């Protein structure tokens, strides 16, 4: 017996997530067919379960926001989670429960796990801010100056430095999905701090999804 | 809630003990799941000490109580995972642990480098403020970020990432703190605080 789920990769905020889950190598009866999810900040949690008869049991914490459908015809069971917020961003699994006494029970036959992110619906251009040179950087040398690419959607964003003529000492950090629904990454380069004031540093940000290209010049403070 | 030690690290030889120590904890029955990224979670212990089908002998543990413990002897590399404990509840049906990250080196532990950037003047001219905390070169990849305004902790407007493997075989992560310029300018100092293993690094910036 396998278990494989599916659903949209992305869900726009305050809508209604909708997933389905397909069983293979067996039949539906005799087991509570459950939905769960996993994310840091909330840990692992049981969303709900359904029986092939149509009868359900949900998580109180959710509840009135969750609807679990079912289909005995085509070995599937569906999830429907309305009024979605940033907290609902998680890795969603479907699993199985041996029908019986539930104290001793545990989930078996988990699925691979879909991955749902709560976003902002519309394509957004990034704001590019300079991160003025500082020190605590990899010794001296030596300073670390960067670029903050804030509030963009969707991914990806490309940050090069001085049009690519600069590769050594470049650390571009992975983005952050925010409660906003918008991404945000930072790209910092480490340069000889003897070269400040004279050598020019520009981060070249490309966000093809919005056809935006920002070349931000990073000056030292004064 | 059922509290668990956020991270547990162990050399490939030694053993690892994980605790679930909540409130009920749980008058008898406890179960443990192993979770690896992009993989289907699976059981490794149930009731208290029972080992399911396909579980090597090194997995073990039981309640004291009131506290269940999962113990892995001679810890193998494929045992690197996130472990969660679970009990039945009268009302909630199922109550899960906070999760523990069992990392299992790997390589010698690396201490995190923290780099804190204050808001740019430009961003402040756009009526936004964002403090950037960049953490890099740390092993294992399990840290804890906490923000401080002056001395008071901060929970609002904080967005931290999941640590990512680097080319250095080490981990990197960022944390962002969002503020209104008024907030930024009104306080005396803000501080990014990074706890990795037992050690912490607290960087601090101030409005000037």
């Amino acid at each position: 017996v396998q278990l494989q789920e599916s659903g949209p990769g992305v869900v726009k905020s305050s809508e209604t997530l909708s997933l389905t889950c397909t069983v293979s190598g067996g039949s539906m009866g005799g087991t509570y067919w459950s939905w769960l999810r996993l994310s840091p900040g909330k840990g692992l949690e049981w969303i709900g379960y359904i029986f092939h008869t149509g009868h359900t049991n949900y998580n109180p914490s959710l509840e009135g926001r969750v609807s679990i459908s079912v289909d005995t015809s085509e070995d599937q069971f569906s999830l429907r989670l309305r009024s979605v917020t940033a907290a609902d961003t998680a890795v969603y699994f479907c699993a199985s429960l041996p029908r019986g006494q539930l104290v001793n029970a545990y989930f078996r036959n988990w699925g691979r796990g879909t991955l749902v992110s709560v976003t902002a619906a519309s394509t957004k251009g990034p704001s590019v801010f300079p991160l003025a040179p500082s020190s605590k950087s990899t010794s001296g040398g030596t300073a670390a100056l960067g670029c903050l690419v804030k509030d963009y959607f969707p991914e990806p964003v490309t940050v090069s430095w001085n049009s690519g003529a600069l590769t050594s000492g470049v650390h571009t950090f992975p983005a952050v999905l925010q409660s906003s629904g918008l991404y945000s990454l930072s790209s910092v380069v480490t340069v000889p701090s003897s070269s400040l004031g004279t050598q020019t540093y520009i981060c070249n940000v490309n966000h093809k999804p919005s056809n935006t290209k920002v070349d931000k010049r990073v000056e030292p403070k004064s | 809630e059922l509290t668990q030690p956020p991270s547990v690290s162990v050399s490939p030889g030694q053993t690892a003990t994980i605790t679930c120590s909540g409130d009920k904890v749980a008058s008898k029955n406890v179960c443990w799941y192993q979770v690896k990224p992009g993989q289907s979670p699976e059981v490794v212990m149930y009731e208290n000490y029972k080992r399911p089908s396909g579980i090597p002998d090194r997995f073990s543990g039981s309640k004291s109580g009131s506290t269940a413990t999962l113990t892995i002897r001679g810890t193998q590399a494929t045992d690197e995972a996130d472990y969660y404990c679970q009990v039945w509840d009268s009302f909630s049906t199922f109550v899960f642990g906070s999760g523990t990250q069992v990392t299992v080196l790997g390589q010698p532990k690396a201490a995190p480098s923290v780099t804190l950037f204050p808001p740019s003047s430009e961003e402040l001219q756009a009526n936004k403020a964002t403090l950037v905390c960049l953490i890099s070169d740390f092993y294992p990849g399990a840290v804890t970020v906490a923000w401080k305004a002056d001395s008071s902790p901060v929970k609002a407007g904080v967005e931290t990432t999941t640590p990512s493997k680097q080319s250095n075989n080490k981990y990197a992560a960022s944390s962002y703190l969002s503020l209104t310029p008024e907030q930024w300018k009104s306080h005396r100092s803000y501080s990014c605080q990074v706890t990795h293993e037992g050690s912490t690094v607290e960087k601090t910036v101030a409005p000037t």
